[PDB]
């Protein structure tokens, strides 16, 4: 190594707080794209209804039923 | 007669010609007067696609909100 081994141990000796400024902020950018866990957070965020629900008048339609518990609609059940 | 050849156009030219220049001139004058007549109407009333001011929007939102 020409600068990988040379210009790393010098940074630990001369101001090692600057190592933390690039590494922790670096992991803040790279890790969100790599991890297959960000998909779950988007699912519940859209599922949480802040506004009141709206009923649509159905004329021959699928995947829609009554307000009572039935196998219809989205209704996220990701890890209970 | 020698001056008439290779130095003169002739009486046939500029009689058949010039009238051709007048024919383009008549088209150039009448349409410019029509352009002054069209712009006098199109600016006063918004009827045609000339001097038309831009509108706000064609389509913005139509979806169901949480309104009262």
């Amino acid at each position: 190594a020409e600068r990988v081994a040379a210009f790393l141990k010098n940074v630990w000796a001369k101001e090692p707080v600057l190592v933390a400024s690039f590494a922790i902020a670096g992991l803040a950018v790279i890790l969100p794209t790599l991890s297959p866990y960000t998909k779950y957070s988007l699912m519940i965020n859209x599922x949480x209804x802040x506004x009141x629900x709206x009923x649509x008048x159905x004329x021959x339609x699928x995947x829609x039923x009554x307000x009572x518990x039935x196998x219809x609609x989205x209704x996220x059940x990701x890890x209970x | 007669r020698w001056i008439a050849r290779t130095f003169f156009d002739g009486p046939e030219k500029n009689y058949e010609r010039t009238m051709a220049i007048l024919q383009i001139e008549a088209e150039k004058a009448e349409l410019r007067l029509k352009e002054l007549e069209v712009r006098r109407l199109m600016r006063a009333r918004g009827d045609g696609p000339w001097f038309h001011y831009p509108t706000i929007d064609k389509e913005l939102i139509d979806h169901s909100p949480k309104a009262t």
